RNA sequence: GGACUUUUACUUUGAAAAAAUUAGAGUGUUCAAAGCAGGCGUAUUGCUCGAAUAUAUUAGCAUGGAAUAAUAGAAUAGGACG
RNA sequence: GGAUAGUGGCCUACCAUGGUUUCAACGGGUAACGGGGAAUAAGGGUUCGAUUCCGGAGAGGGAGCCUGAGAAACGGCUACCACAUCCAAGGAAGGCAGCAGGCGCGCAAAUUACCCAAUCCUAAUUCAGGGAGGUAGUGACAAUAAAUAACGAUACAGGGCCCAUUCGGGUCUUGUAAUUGGAAUGAGUACAAUGUAAAUACCUUAACGAGGAACAAUUGGAGGGCAAGUCUGGUGCCAGCAGCCGCGGUAAUUCCAGCUCCAAUAGCGUAUAUUAAAGUUGUUGCAGUUAAAAAGCUCGUAGUUGAACUUUGGGCCCGGUUGGCCG
């Protein structure tokens, strides 16, 4: 078999230059759990309907309904 | 918009497809050579073809033409490090006369008939295409190898496969297996 | 010219041979194999002839 | 001599007067013309599909003589009207009237084929399955 | 010593030029289509060849040639040279 | 002069009557984006190029403009034209020739999947974003490699060169099997590792995986052109076949079939187009008395073409290249 190899002065400046996806096949660093690009996106763009805080509209949202 | 992997194709077939003249002659290489179909013989056919081609361009330039030389000289050496062009055709004109066969003899296939290993072309063929040989370290099953001077003496059995060494293979530790179970206990 | 000839024995003879199913047979090698058969059989032990050599004689002159 | 013009500044006559004369070739005026786009059933297309609207039994011509079995057609796509052979051994019993085909050429240029007149295209398909698949059985006609 | 064709055509040799494709050299992708890689060794901190070349027949530019074919010039001398 | 980033009839004012054309202007067609390029291989040519790169253009049709360095921008706006969605009937909103997907059209063209790991772009920017791109899916578009069996044993025929008087017979190697023998291998399937962003496949490899109803190859053809049946059964100018010639009316080598045989074979046939064959577009390179074709005749303009002659001969220098001979 024939492949590549990489050994890095200090441990440190592995983790540092080291792309993160050999990270975590070590174990060196975490399988960050995320929502997938559809799932993001989808977020990003309910997002972009919105001026502002929301966390002021949901008072106008709220303010109808109660009466 | 990527770029474009090229490729090509490596046969051509006969302008008149009934002749039972060549019908004939391609048999005979068929089973002389045991072959699989005319492919096998057209590819080959086709091959020497562009060769003669090349060669007549070239002949007719000058000799001591820069291009001649140096495309004439390759051409040979090429046919040379093979077994196709013989130490002493050396030449232009004798690549010219150069026959079909001359590719055909210097399959793996054929040579490893040529040097005891199988004693039928046809078994060649099938301990080939079964990793029952080796070009150095280098397995290869492919019958159309095309064996190489400095290579010839290095086509030997392989390192796996029982008729090597390594183990026998599964038919035979079947056997063995079946002449344990029953009989012995 | 005439255009509205009749239709009615559309398929006369072929829904009027008898039928009859095909012999089984030993497989016949495919591949390489074929060709080396048809090597060997057709110039190697060379068999039927008449100054001419004969792939497919029905049972010949006699 | 030899009739046409020698002169190194020639070019224009040899250059015209071939073109001129490009046009007793059939295939080239024809090409040119676009005929194929224009007249033919067809749209020139290898292949169209149309409408069975009778079975016909037409008459061979000389010297042969038999009921030579052909579909009118109304194609799809122009709603042109055009005649077609239906091939092999009791095969119009394959095809029905509204029954949607694929229709072919002749092979022989658009002329027609053999002793059957006026006919110069073949029925390939009936109902979506190929016709040679219906007559050796390897399919059925789909229950319309 | 530079510049120099009356005015052209023609022809030579070059320049400025794209890559991919084409032709074609090198290279054992296990063969091949391909790819443009690769190769050597103490393989415990290395060394090392490459990634060429041909092709464009229009026109333009530069240039060697002046055979062929056109073209200009002294005839009321309103000619040429100094 | 005005306008422009700026030249310019680009626009205006004034002034002239000019500009293009048989060396084809102008107009028409194009099932026309231009080129790099593709197919076809004696050559010369013929045909194609929507489409991986370059350039142009457009974003349902047109026009208009904002912002900005850059747009006459359309995943920007404004209007008309054509479509057309939501609605509490007041009103509001859309532009897939981006990616997927749907309808329609048709002979004719794939998943509403994963990802920024690579390639590279953007931004305030190593980080964010990217249906650019990459990955897998569908995928017999084309292309490459090339399994579907291999080797013995036995008994007959004998290729047996012989010995040799004779069913006598040396002895390998062809040919045949309702006769046997063990070896081999991956298609698969699958621990693992590898591969990957994660997968998947390939490469590698444990445990498995070959004896006929299997791991069973097909497609077309068998009168000529053209390779291969005058064998059998069916039909009887019917059904049907046949690019073309032709086959079929009772002994069909051509139909329907069985058997065998041929050809190409993981591919083979059909249709349309095109190229070679085509010296049947002919410059190379055709034809024209009678096969298709010399205008009834002459003049004549464009066009094509157009006698000969002007430094020829002699004499030298310089450094070159394949061959004489030889090592
Ligand atoms: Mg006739
Ligand atoms: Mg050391
Ligand atoms: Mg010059
Ligand atoms: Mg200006
Ligand atoms: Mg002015
Ligand atoms: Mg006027
Ligand atoms: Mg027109
Ligand atoms: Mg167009
Ligand atoms: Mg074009
Ligand atoms: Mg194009
Ligand atoms: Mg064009
Ligand atoms: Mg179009
Ligand atoms: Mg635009
Ligand atoms: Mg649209
Ligand atoms: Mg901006
Ligand atoms: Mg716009
Ligand atoms: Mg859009
Ligand atoms: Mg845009
Ligand atoms: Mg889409
Ligand atoms: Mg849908
Ligand atoms: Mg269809
Ligand atoms: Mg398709
Ligand atoms: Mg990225
Ligand atoms: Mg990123
Ligand atoms: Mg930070
Ligand atoms: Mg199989
Ligand atoms: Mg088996
Ligand atoms: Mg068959
Ligand atoms: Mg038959
Ligand atoms: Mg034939
Ligand atoms: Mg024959
Ligand atoms: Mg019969
Ligand atoms: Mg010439
Ligand atoms: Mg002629
Ligand atoms: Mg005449
Ligand atoms: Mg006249
Ligand atoms: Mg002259």
């Amino acid at each position: 078999s024939v492949g590549f190899g990489l050994v890095y002065n200090s441990v440190a400046e592995a983790k540092k230059f080291e792309p993160t996806y050999r990270l975590v096949r070590y174990g060196l660093a975490e399988k960050v759990e995320k929502a997938s690009r559809q799932q993001r996106k989808q977020k990003k763009n309910r997002d972009k309907k919105i001026f502002g805080t929301g966390k002021r509209l949901a008072k106008k949202v709220a303010r109808r309904n109660a009466d | 918009p990527r770029a474009p992997r090229t490729y090509s194709k490596t046969y051509s077939t006969p302008k008149r497809p009934y002749e039972s003249s060549r019908l004939d002659a391609e048999l005979k290489l068929a089973g002389e050579f045991g072959l699989k179909n005319k492919k096998e013989i057209y590819r080959i056919s086709f091959q020497l073809s562009k060769i003669r081609r090349a060669a007549r361009d070239l002949l007719t330039r000058d000799e001591k033409d820069p291009k001649r030389l140096f495309e004439g000289n390759a051409l040979i050496r090429r046919l040379v490090r093979v077994g196709v062009l013989s130490e002493d055709k050396k030449k232009l004109d004798y690549v010219l006369a150069l026959k079909v066969e001359d590719f055909l003899e210097r399959r793996l296939q054929t040579q490893v008939y040529k040097l005891g290993l199988a004693k039928s072309v046809h078994h060649a063929r099938v301990l080939i295409t079964q990793r029952h040989i080796a070009v150095g370290k280098q397995i290869v099953n492919i019958p159309s190898f095309m064996v190489r001077l400095d290579s010839e003496k290095h086509i030997d059995f392989a390192p796996t496969s029982p008729f090597g060494g390594a183990r026998p293979g599964r038919v035979a530790r079947r056997n063995a297996a079946r002449k344990a179970e029953a009989s012995g206990e | 010219a005439k255009v509205h000839g009749s239709l009615a024995r559309a398929g006369k003879v072929k829904s009027q041979t008898p039928k009859v199913e095909k012999t089984e047979k030993p497989k016949k090698p495919k591949g390489r194999a074929y060709k080396r058969l048809l090597y060997t059989r057709r110039f190697v032990n060379v068999t039927l002839v008449n100054g001419k050599r004969r792939m497919n004689p029905g049972p010949s002159v006699q | 001599g030899k009739g046409k013009p020698r002169g190194l500044n020639s070019a224009r006559k040899l250059r015209v007067h071939r073109r001129n004369n490009r046009w007793a070739e059939n295939n080239y005026k024809k090409r040119l013309l676009g005929t194929a786009f224009k007249s033919s059933p067809f749209g020139g297309s290898s292949h169209a599909k149309g409408i069975v609207l009778e079975k016909l039994g037409i008459e061979s011509k000389q010297p042969n003589s038999a009921i030579r079995k052909c579909v009118r057609v109304q194609l799809i796509k122009n709603g042109k009207k055009v005649t077609a052979f239906v091939p092999n051994d009791g095969c119009l019993n394959f095809v029905d009237e509204n029954d949607e085909v694929l229709l072919a050429g002749f092979g022989r240029k658009g002329k027609a084929k053999g002793d059957i007149p006026g006919v110069r295209f073949k029925v390939v398909k009936v109902s979506g399955v190929s016709l040679l698949a219906l007559w050796k059985e390897k399919k059925e006609k789909p229950r319309s």
